[PDB]
This record gives C-alpha cells, structure tokens and sequence, in this order.
C-alpha cells in the first residue's frame, strides 16, 4: 500500500568548444599571386574572408575563451607576416601570407592573446578574420601556401 | 528548397548503421531466500528462483520465465511467458509471437498468447518523438529561421527561398510557445508566434502508429476461458493540429469498434473525444449493446506558469462491457460515470500542490467511489519534505479512509564540508510519520547511502515505532553490486517476528568467447570484450568491471541510440594500454553488442631516435613486429610505444631504421620508461 | 573540429593518472592530435607525461587522454599549482590552420586548509589610483569574471593562492564592485559584491 | 503389559494467506546517473542515457493481489514540466536548467503527481520485479554542477 | 501403571503458529514441525521396560488415516489441511487407538518422549483457523 523513496545522483560537466576554421580540412582558400601587382613591401592582394566557429558549446564559456595567433615570421621586421612553406617547384621568393582584424590592423604572430568578441549569429558562436596575400619586394609565379596555428586559452 | 530537399532529422541514425547483435545464449538468475523465526510457531524457510532463459540468434530473440519455490516441501519448476521477438525496418515495427501484453491505450491492457505486429516509437530519432507542431513556411529569398522558446532559442537554420517544413522541435513539455522568427538579408523580419499542448493521445503532423494483435486470452484468474480474439489500433496525425484515432476489437462472442478524434487548439489547450460501441454476450445467454464515450481536456499553464489542469470524463451507459466481462465464466453493475480532475499548482519554486479528484458513480447503485488525494511536495535546500492526505470514501462502505504521511529527507552533506574525505558524504537521514486519522502512528526514522569505492554496497538501517498495539521494529539491509552479481542481505526484527532475507542475482552470457558472468541484465546489454586487461573497470555504472578473462557485460544500453562504452584508465594496470579507451555501439531491442577493445600488454615505453645524430623527423611511423606495436613520432625524436618486451628492436619508415633497445627489470616493472636508441 | 571534455582539469595529488578526453565531432574529418603540458610560464616542462603524445584520430571518434604524474613530490603541497594543458589538432595555394586548445591543470594537494567553496567569497579589494588590486589568502586560484566596478567591466582576472593581482581602473568608476568567480565544473557562481578590506 | 490412558494434545494454528509490501533494501534507493556534458543537454526536450533501477516485491500471492503498480511523488521544476523532477540546491553548485525524469517499460514518461500510477504489471507467485529508467531531461541550456533528485513512490495492489 | 505421566504431559498446549498457504498450496506439502515432550515419572525398570505411545483423533478421510481432523468451530476454519504428529522416529502415527509409536527402552526414574507436530494439507490449502485435539495411551511392557 505504500512504499519508500529513491534519489539520483549525476553530474552536469561543462564541454570544450569544438572550433572549425573555414571550410572542410581547416582550410581557406586564397587568390592566386599577381606578379604585377606584387611588387613593393606595400603591394597588397585580394582580402579573402573566413570565419572561425567555437560550436558545441554554451555562449557563456565561448566568449571567455582567449584567441591568438602564432606561427613562423619570414623576417624580423616583418612580424605580422606568416612565412610561406612550401619546399617543391611551386614555392615562391619573397611574398608571404597576413592574417587580419577586422577594421584592418595586423595581427601579430608571437602569441600575445586577446579576448574573443566572439558574434553570437542564430546557429553559434563566430568569429571573422581575413587573409591577403603581402609582397616584400618581388613576386614568383609559384604556389606560396602557407601555414598558421590558431591558439585558444579556455578560460 | 528546404521543403523538397531530404533533410533528415537531428540525431538521425541510419538503419544500415543499427547492429542487429551477436548469436548468443543468455540466462539471468534472481534467487531469493527469507528465513522467518517466530516465537510461536519455531523457524520456516523459503526460497524463489526466477530463471529467464534466452536465444539470440539472427535477429529473432527467445526468451523463456521459470520459476521455482521451496518451501520448508517439493521442487514444482513453472513456465510464465516465453516469446519470440524482432524487429522489421522496412515496416518500422517490431512482431512478437507467443507470449506477451497488449499496449492498448485506447482500448483496455490485455495479456494475450498469440502473433502482435505493432510500430515501435523508439526506432524514430529522439527530435521527432511525442507531440510538437511542425512549421510549415514559404521565405521570400534566402532566409535564417530561429524557431525560439519563451525561454531560449530551439531551432535555427538556413532556408532557401522557397517552401520549408520544420519537423524536429522536441517535445519541449506538455505545453508551449513557439515563436518563428524569419530574417531576410533583403527585407525586414517576419515573426508569428504559436501555442501549442499536449495529450498522449495526440501525434504529430504526419505520425501513424498501427497495432495487429491477434491469439487466444490469457488471465491469471482460473475462472475465466481462453477466447481467440483479434484486435487493431490505429493512430494518424492530421494536418493542422488533429489527430484521428481508431480501433477493433473482435472475439466469439465481444465485437467492440472504438472513434476518436484529438485536436490541440493552441492557448485553450488540447483535447480528445472517442467512442466505443460494443456488442457483448454475457456469461449466459443474453446479449447487450452498449456505447461508452471518454472526453480528455488539458489546459495550458494558468497565470504564468503556475497552475496546469487536467479533466477526464467517461460515461458508460448501460449494456457496455469490457473484454473480460464477457470472458469471464459460463456463469458468474456498470459505471455510469467517472470523472479524473487533476490540478497542479506551483508556488515558491519550492513548494508543489497535486490536488487529485477521483468521482465514480454506478447504475441502479447509487453509491458514489470519492478519492481525494493532496500532496505539498518542497526542496529547502538539501532538506527534501512531502506532506500528503488521501480520502477515500468507496461505494462498499469504506468510510472516510483519511491518511496523512510526512516524509522528510536530509543529507549529512548539509553539515559535512563540500570536499570532505569522510564516507558520512554519502549518507543520508530519513524520517516518516504516517497518521490514519484514527490513532493508528506509524514512525520510522533511518539513515542509508553508500560505503564502497563505487558505491557498490549500499546499506540502510531503519528504526520504527508502530502505535495503536506498541511494537519496535529495525530493518537493516546490504546491496552489493559486484562484477559478477548482485547480493542482498536484509534483516528485520520486530516484537516476536525475526526475518532473514539473502537473495543473488545474475547473468551469464554463451557467447562465442566462453561463458561470461555479470550483473542481471535489462533486455539490451553491451558485451564489453578487452581480452589481456583483467580488472577494468567501466564509466558511468557501478560495479561494472571486467573479469579475468577481460569479458563483461553491461546491464542496460539505450536502444537505437549513440550510447558510449569507455573504460576507466585510472584504475587499470600499469602494464596494460588501451589501444582505443571510448567505443561508439548502436544497439537493436533486445541485442547483445560487442564493444570490442585493444589492449596491450607490455611495458610503456617512450624513445628518442636519432638517425645521423639528427632526431627522427616528425610524423614518422615507428613500429615493432616483435610484439605488434605501432607509434608516431612527436617531436625531437620522442615516440611512444605500448606493449613491448624488455629486449628487442624497431623500425622508422620516415618516408628504414633498426633500432635495437634492451630495458632493466627495475624498467620493467617501473610505470612508463624513457630510454634513447638510434637507428643504423 | 577536435574538442576536449572540460574547460578545467583537476588533478588531485596523490595519484598517477588523470583523464581527459578528446571527441570529433566533424564525421569526416582526419586528424594528428599533438598533446603536452607546460608550466604557469608557458614553457615545455616534463613534470606531467601526456600519453599517447602524438596519435591519428579519423572520424567522429573519442579517445583518452591520460596524464602521467613524474613530480616525485617536488612540488609544493600548500598551495595549488597550475600548467597549461595543450592539445593541438594538425588537419592532416591555401593555407592550413592548426588548432591549439590551452586548458587549465590545477595539481591540487590533497589536505588543504579551506574547501573549495569558502574560497569563491573570501576575496579582498584593494583600490587605489588606476589600481584595483585583488587579494586572494585562500590557497586556490581564482578567476575572476566580469568584474564591475558599479558601471564598468575591467577584464578577466587571475589570481594567485595567497597573491595580489594587479588590474588598471580608470577613475571613472564607481565604489561599488561586483564580481563572480568560475567554480570547478566551470559553471558560474552567483554575483557577489566585493568589499575594500 | 498394561495399556493406560493419558491426557491430551491441544495444537493451536492457524493458516494464513499472506500479503506483500516493497522487498528489503529497495525502500529507499540510490541511482548513480553518471556524466553528462552540456553538448548532450542543450537545448529544451534533450535527454541523455536511460540507467535502469528496479522496485522488488517479495512474498506477493497471485490470489491475493493480481496486479499493481507505483506512483512517484516528487517536485516539478516548473508547472509546465511537471512530468519531470526538480534537483535540489548544493553548497559547491547547483546545475540550472536540468531535472531528472521517469520512464516505464513502455518508455512513456510518469506525471510526477501522488495518484498517476503506471502501467500496471502481472504479480507472479512470490518475487516481482518492476523495471524502471532514470533520465535527464533539460529545459534550455544546462549550465554544469551537480544534479541531485529525491522522489517519493508509492504501490497500489489490484 | 509403572511410570507416572506428569501434568505437563497431561494437560498441556501445542501452538504451531501460523503458516502459509504456499507452503501446502499442493497436496503432500507439509509445513515446519515444532516439538513438544511428555514425561514418565516414576519409571520402574523392573516392572516394565518398554513404552509406546498410541494415538486416538478424528481422521480426515479414509485414504487419509494418519491426519488429525480440525475441530475449531462451525465456521472460520481452514479446509482441506489437517496436523499430523511424528514419533522419535520421524514417522506419521496411525490415529487408530491400537496403533502404538516405536518402542522405548525406560531409565530408572524420570523419562522423556519427544514428539513433533506440524501440518499436512492435501489439495489446495484455504485461510482460516485450525485447532485439533487427540487422546493417547501409553503401554508398560
């Protein structure tokens, strides 16, 4: 006619946000490289835009989570400008890749991190960032694929 | 668009991806013993086995119930219910022959032996289950759809221009907004908002769900007969928010043809109205016609989110009869009404009233069966208090049948600190006071939890007063939950009355790798198999682990569904590594799957090759055939190794290395060796 | 995309492993997963053996982490320690991104004199000029979210078992200061006011 | 040789057809949930993985009692979600958004109310037992903590 | 007679408690049998040596001679079950008068002879109270 109780004990653990850089592979696609246009340190190509999305995860945790960018510098006075690595036919002289903000400021490549600002679109958390091709004196018909790591501090 | 593109639902498994199982035995022991002293009569034993024997080959699953009871004076060994499951995925149903129930809900529960073809909701993801209105839409240009909750957001997506069906909100509760929010890049948004609630009876757009049972009547009453009866259920979804439901029953003597309809009406609620006609021969001769006609009305949250009601009502005139009325013997009073009023109503965010009415009335007996029923359920912080009164006035003169009970719960972790190291964390305090309104007491005041590592062994002893008569009387019990069963001790002592139970339940499994025992299983089990790796325990279950020859079973594992299987590295041994830790399995009803694990069992071993003076270059492959092992370089060199012996050599195929290493026994039995060795 | 279990790993002394695991969530999508553990300077260290270092993940696929302790009691047992946990993910003209995920290791020792849920309340506020200095006796490391001094948020703060934080403050701001601290799941405390004592 | 006459024997009984009650140990229970990860739990109408428990009877006689069936008492997290139950506050954090929910061997979910009683069950002659699945159930998104549920449940016999 | 029964043996009360209906649900089950005594006093080695013990009650049925019969009342009382009564030996008694128990050698003095008492239901066993009686004799040889 009666009985007793019975309790459930669990816990909820927070996740790591997943992060997809772009398209499929973490890959970005850029334009070819222009030797005509290619020809002083401030020649410059065309800015190919990608997004980076921190997805299977709360709005809260994403947005603490610290974002910077590292990698290999061709030269010392060109800080914000990745080195291209290629070691074949196809490899180019003295271009290089640069990673860009927003408004239009260099990103720097040592590591210095900085917060996220990540946009909350209707499916998840975002963030733009832009890739241009950036001559320092000369251009070589060549593929100058390149390559940069992506740094993410979970606060 | 959306609407013609194939979109599939979240959470979506394809049937090829489902793993029927593995041909196997199988065979679940629950034994029982309860020794009783009294003062009067001296000493008795007695004894109850229940065997569920079982065959797993193919798809087709047998299973067969025994039981056994001893008496101290005779062994009488008796069937109950044996049946011969599967699942058939073209037709998205699941056939039973032999033995077995009748899940009707629109008719009456019926335990029947015979052939049952009936859709199974649980194949279907768990996004497009239950009851949720799906939104039909045309969007004028590419859109975004964020299809949100009073609460949060539940559904976004893109949609192309041109029409889009959404049909994977979740349930989401009885009842609900959803406010449909289209963004164009081009134009301004378009929102509209729609209330939806629930009955059980109600199915989504589009939803059909089928019944065929057909076989002789069985009841454990010995008066009733054995009839041969055939009975469909039919329910379908209608466009907007209808559901049309209907049913047969049909025998020798008892034809039956149920109507319903089931509409949700948004912000007024939901409802469902059916009719029963039935044609019903007595135990004699004589032959009655009858209608029964039930209303179910649900309304939607009252105030704001505070009070939610429910109304069932069902009138039987005279001459309707369920199946067993005429079932019953050649030769051995209706209801002409009864009324469920069901009010839920929440305050505090603590404190929950449930105000229950049960009203019945008969035909030419004028009594009236009144239940009352009153809970106050609250959740003060740790502390846990439910008031509850029942009344119970029938029609055979039962009275007022008052009852008052208090039950109040309070964990030690309210005192005890948040990271204490004492087992007293895993304790609790329970106090229950029971008033018949008559001076009939009954207090009983205990504490529980758990004592074991994994919380295996769980113990509660209770202390109580019983008082008019005034008896004392304690009751202290164990649980173990072992790898290879579960024991259960209890002891109850009362004024002259001294009872002993000891009971063993388990599971064996006649695999193809040997016999392999566990704890008792629950219709689906996952064979975990890490065949070197003896005395590994498993996540998220209690005492689950695997035996000396690696093999365990798992008591339940969701069906249909992405359950994982992953083995607790921190507590396995040194000398073994997981080559996988996590196994993904997609189990059928009823289906033994095997979780299959790599385990290594040498020594742990990391090296730093260097070839010309120059470490390894990075991504190489290094791999040992001496004992089969296979690692990736890291970085200066540096690569991890499981599972090699102590003296021996490997081999680099950057893009051909030898390398040959020997260890010490002080390295052998240390956890993880760093040693260095170059190639030739 | 690779991701980890939790945002905050816990590792109690004592012991000789702990679990972390690493999903795909992305059905096709091959991966190199390249993991270690460097100290509170962001320097490579070999107090904590991440095994299996370097491995192939291919598909939606889970795999365990398992960090191996080699401190030898080296450290000190007062207070908590903490290491950066990485784990990269190579996506094995374009160019290439390569994910790195820094979490953090708390070694924590196993008698300590305050619970972990005292520690949430019992942070001091020393303000000044341009200075909101956080004070911290108890012997945990605190992170501090969204601190607000009355309109204003700062930024995210850090600080040390028995440390004093620094952190600029214009001089706009108002008296009042509130703030929450990230608990052990990662979830966030309730807002708490923070006194100038 | 010589053959007398004694007293006599009294024998006092009675034969009794006993009832049943809930089986020793399965008064009051304890179910480990286990881990679960906000991915799981994200959005409203999410579950994650059923762990099945058991209610045992002992000493149950077909003649006395055909069929029956149990009831949980407990408190819902909001008045629309009554159908699930409500986690209790804790000292390191409670998880928010999250309530423990009941399932039967139909796998349909039982109103947490103190009279809605499940699917009923045939009593086979002695010990009987009644299946049953613990599940998580969020409504919206699961912050982390811990979830502890306490339920109350009582047997009615047919 | 050469011994004396004392009135403890005489007039005195068996209580088999209550038992359950599973435990003689089919015919032959029998339930657990408790253990009473009677005592000889007195006993005089010479005039007799052996004693035996016969049992005179009310049968249940012809097939069925060595069941007790029940007595309670005229209404409320189980049917179809009976008590049965065991020697040393273990074996069921014959309720005819003439029908003496195994035969014990006697002590000088004082003796003891213990019997036990315990159920027997055939068919199916009914609730309900079940209170027999039974006269015996004792044989002097």
């Amino acid at each position: 006619v009666n009985g007793g109780t019975v309790h459930f004990k669990g816990e909820v653990v927070n996740a790591a946000c997943a992060v997809d850089a772009g398209s499929v592979d973490q890959t970005v696609q850029l334009g070819q490289v222009r030797t005509a246009s290619l020809a002083q340190e401030g020649a410059t190509s065309s800015a190919v835009g990608f997004n980076i999305q921190l997805n299977d995860c709360d709005t809260n945790v994403a947005s603490k989570a610290a974002v910077a960018f590292l990698g290999t510098a061709i030269d010392a006075g060109h800080t914000n400008v990745l080195a291209l690595q290629s070691s074949a036919a196809g490899s180019a002289t003295n271009v290089g890749v640069q990673i860009l903000d927003r408004t239009g400021a260099a990103l720097t490549l040592d590591g210095a991190t900085f917060s996220s600002e990540t946009t909350l679109n209707n499916g998840t958390n975002t963030i733009p960032f832009q890739a241009r091709y950036f001559a320092t004196g000369a251009a070589t018909p060549g593929a100058a694929n390149a390559d940069a790591t992506f740094k993410v501090q979970y606060q | 668009p959306q609407a013609f593109m194939s979109n599939r639902a979240r959470g979506y498994i394809p049937p090829e991806l489902w793993d029927p199982g593995i041909n196997a035995g199988l065979l679940n022991y629950n034994f029982s013993g309860n020794s009783v002293q009294n003062r009067i009569g001296g000493n008795s034993h007695y004894a109850y086995l229940n065997l569920q024997s079982g065959l797993n080959i193919g798809a087709w699953r047998l299973r067969d119930n025994t039981t056994w009871s001893y008496n101290s004076s005779k062994n009488k060994w008796q069937h109950i219910n044996t049946w011969l499951e599967r699942d058939i995925i073209p037709l998205r149903s699941r056939l039973t022959l032999g033995d077995g129930y009748t899940q009707g809900d629109i008719f009456d529960g019926i335990n029947f032996r015979g052939a049952q073809l009936a859709s199974d909701d649980n194949m279907l993801p768990d996004s497009q289950r239950g009851f949720a209105p799906v939104i039909h839409g045309i969007a004028r240009g590419t859109a975004q759809v964020t299809i949100k909750q009073n609460g949060y957001d539940i559904y976004n997506s893109t949609v192309p221009p041109g029409p889009f069906t959404i049909n994977d909100i979740y349930a989401a509760g009885n009842s609900g907004d959803l406010q449909v929010t289209i963004k164009e890049a081009d134009g301004s948004t378009q929102i509209f908002t729609v209330p939806y609630s629930s009955v059980p009876l109600l199915q989504r757009e589009g939803h059909t769900r089928y019944s065929i049972t057909a076989g002789e009547y069985r009841s454990g009453n010995a008066q009733q007969e054995k009839p041969r009866f055939f009975q469909s259920t039919l329910l379908h979804g209608l466009p907007a928010g209808w559901t049309i439901y209907g049913g047969t029953q049909l025998a020798d003597r008892y034809r039956a043809f149920n109507f319903g309809i089931g509409k949700n009406m948004g912000a007024l609620g939901a409802l469902s109205v059916d009719m029963t006609q039935a044609n019903s021969t007595l135990p004699d001769d004589s032959q009655h016609d009858g209608q029964s006609v039930r209303f179910l009305y649900n309304k939607s949250l009252n105030e704001s989110g505070t009070n939610i009601q429910l109304v069932g009502y069902r009138y039987s005139t005279s001459g309707y009869f369920n199946f067993a009325d005429t079932t019953y013997s050649r030769m051995n009073y209706n209801k002409r009404g009864k009324l469920q009023l069901t009010v839920t109503q929440q305050l505090g965010r603590t404190s929950t009233l449930y105000l229950s009415g049960s009203h019945q009335t008969y035909w030419g007996t004028s009594n009236v069966d009144e239940q009352f029923q009153a809970g106050l359920n609250t959740a003060f912080e740790d502390i846990n208090w439910t008031l509850s009164y029942s009344l119970t006035k029938n029609a055979w003169q039962k009275g007022r049948d008052q009852m008052l009970a208090l039950n109040v719960n309070i964990p030690f972790s309210h005192w005890l600190r948040s990271d204490s190291k004492s087992q007293w964390r895993h304790a609790s305090a329970s106090y229950s006071m029971s008033h018949d309104l008559n001076g009939r007491m009954t207090n009983l005041a205990g504490v529980y939890g758990t004592l074991l590592e994994d919380n295996n062994l769980s113990y509660s002893v209770q202390t109580g007063y019983a008082g008019g008569n005034s008896g004392s009387t304690g009751y202290a019990t164990l649980n173990y939950r072992g790898g290879y069963g579960n024991a259960n001790i209890g002891y109850s002592h009362s004024d002259d009355i001294k009872q002993l139970y000891y009971g063993v339940s388990g599971g064996v499994l006649a695999h193809a790798n040997g016999v392999t025992l566990g704890q008792p299983l629950n219709d689906t089990v996952v064979l975990v198999k890490a065949p070197g790796a003896k005395d590994a325990k498993v996540e998220n279950q209690t005492g689950v682990r695997t035996d000396w020859r690696g093999y365990a079973v798992l008591p339940y594992a969701t069906e249909y569904r992405e359950n994982r299987v992953a083995l607790d590295t921190n507590t396995l041994a040194d000398n073994v590594d997981l080559d996988n830790a996590v196994a993904n399995v997609v189990p059928t009803r009823g289906a033994i799957v095997r979780a299959e694990f790599k385990a290594r069992v040498g020594i742990k071993l990391l090296m730093t090759l260097t070839h010309n003076n120059k470490p390894l270059p990075f991504g190489a492959m290094v791999t040992s055939e001496s004992s089969q092992s296979s690692g990736i370089v890291a970085d200066n060199g540096q690569v991890y190794l499981s599972g090699m012996p102590l003296a021996g050599k490997v081999q680099v195929k950057w893009g051909h290395c030898v390398a040959n290493y020997q260890l010490p026994p002080e390295s052998q039995q240390q956890l993880l060796t760093q040693l260095s060795a170059e190639c030739r | 995309g690779v991701a980890l279990g939790a945002t905050r790993v816990i590792y109690p002394a004592g012991q000789k492993q702990e679990q972390l695991a690493v999903t795909n969530n992305d059905e096709n999508s091959t991966y190199l997963i390249q993991s270690w553990v460097e100290n509170a300077d962001g320097v490579k260290d070999g107090r904590f053996i991440v095994t299996p270092p370097l491995f192939a993940m291919k598909g939606k696929k889970e795999n365990t982490l398992r960090i191996l302790d080699a401190t030898n009691n080296q450290l000190p047992q007062d207070r908590e320690s903490l290491f950066w946990m990485n784990v990269k993910a190579i996506p094995s003209n374009t160019l290439q991104l390569a994910i790195i995920s820094r979490i953090k290791l708390y070694y924590r020792p196993a008698k300590l004199a305050l619970p972990p849920d005292q520690a949430a309340e019992k942070l001091r506020f020393r303000r000044s000029a341009n200075s909101l200095t956080l004070i911290n006796p108890t012997p945990y490391y605190l992170t501090v979210t969204e601190l607000n001094a009355g309109t204003r948020v700062l930024e995210n703060a850090l600080v040390p078992p028995m440390g004093e934080s620094t952190v600029k403050l214009p001089s706009d701001a108002g008296s009042n200061i509130t703030y929450r601290t990230i608990n052990d799941y990662g979830a966030l405390t309730p807002k708490m006011t923070g006194v100038m004592e």
